[PDB]
């Protein structure tokens, strides 16, 4: 996270560190929407052009972690994964489009003060607060500038207009895209990073106080750059994909 | 059911230190 | 810079 500040302690719960076993080294973030499924970017797991193609059997997931590299005795858990289901039209190839994937692990794991799911939204509260202007929060342990934390960083950032997400890059952005930073205008600024990949972008909601996963960290072109805005996979979109893994599996 | 409640905060009814400057941006 | 995690989880 560029430009942002260090989490407290329980703020965000869904919170996930995905873990490469050998080399032990942090993969990408990642959140908990139960108590055996875990949300984070197809990239984090499925990247042929940077030769990224993981199973199962190379990653563990770690829940409840504030500090970065430190095993958080007492607080951590970590858990196996039963298996990986990737969007079945992740855009890899061209733009990142549906950049998105389920994991289920392979015990269910026990909530506590510093680990808890968060909503997916639904279709009214993903209209009602998905609006220019409107500030997410990004949390994850990826770099700090364009280098690493020593805990869970944490920045809100301002959802930005389509056209000016649009006037901002050469990719061509999809429905399936969000994007959320500062203008140069703005004098603030803040933004995901390498290795917050697959991190949430949560929304509180004012209407019931829940968190909502809005969004999670896909791309961007470099990090914190003036003129430039961090993308997100929109969660609400893939919604349908996301039920029917969990119902079939 | 119980998502998106952290027990660290909505369940003890208290506010993190910059969770409002999101609600403030919710016109 | 990682601290060994369990050889349990691996
Ligand atoms: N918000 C940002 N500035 C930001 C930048 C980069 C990432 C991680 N994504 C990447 O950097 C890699 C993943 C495969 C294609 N990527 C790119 O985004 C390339 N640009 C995540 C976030
Ligand atoms: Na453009
Ligand atoms: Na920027």
């Amino acid at each position: 996270i560029v430009e942002g500040s260090d989490a407290e302690i329980g703020m965000s719960p869904w919170q996930v560190m995905l873990f490469r076993k050998s080399p032990q080294e942090l993969l990408c973030g990642a959140s908990l929407i139960s108590d055996r499924w875990v949300l984070t970017a197809a990239h984090c797991l499925l990247y042929p052009p940077w030769d990224k193609n993981f199973t199962e059997n190379d990653l563990l997931v770690r829940i409840g972690k504030h500090s970065r590299t430190r095993y958080e005795r007492n607080i951590e858990k970590i858990s196996m994964l039963e298996k990986i289901y990737i969007h079945p039209r992740y855009n890899w190839r061209e733009n990142l489009d549906r950049d998105i994937a389920l994991m289920k692990l392979k015990k269910p794991v026990a909530f506590s003060d510093y680990i808890h799911p968060v909503c997916l939204p639904d279709r009214e509260t993903a209209a009602s607060l998905l609006q220019a202007g409107y500030k997410g929060r990004v949390t994850g342990w990826g770099n700090l500038k364009e280098g690493q934390p020593s805990v869970l960083q944490v920045v809100n950032l301002p959802i930005v207009e389509r056209p000016v997400c649009k006037d901002s890059t050469r990719i061509r952005i999809t429905d399936n895209m969000f994007c959320a930073g500062y203008k140069p205008d703005e004098g603030k600024r803040g933004d995901a990073c390498e290795g917050d990949s697959g991190g949430p972008f949560v929304m509180k909601s004012p209407f019931n106080n829940r968190w909502y996963q809005m969004g999670i960290v896909s791309w961007g072109e470099g990090c914190d750059r003036d003129g430039k805005y961090g993308f997100y996979t929109h969660v609400f979109r893939l919604k349908k994909w996301i039920q029917k893994v969990i119902d079939q599996f | 059911a119980d998502c998106g409640l952290r027990p660290l905060f909505e369940k003890k009814s208290l506010e993190d230190k910059t969770e409002r400057e999101l609600l403030e941006s919710y016109i | 810079d990682f601290e060994e995690i369990p050889e349990e989880y691996l």
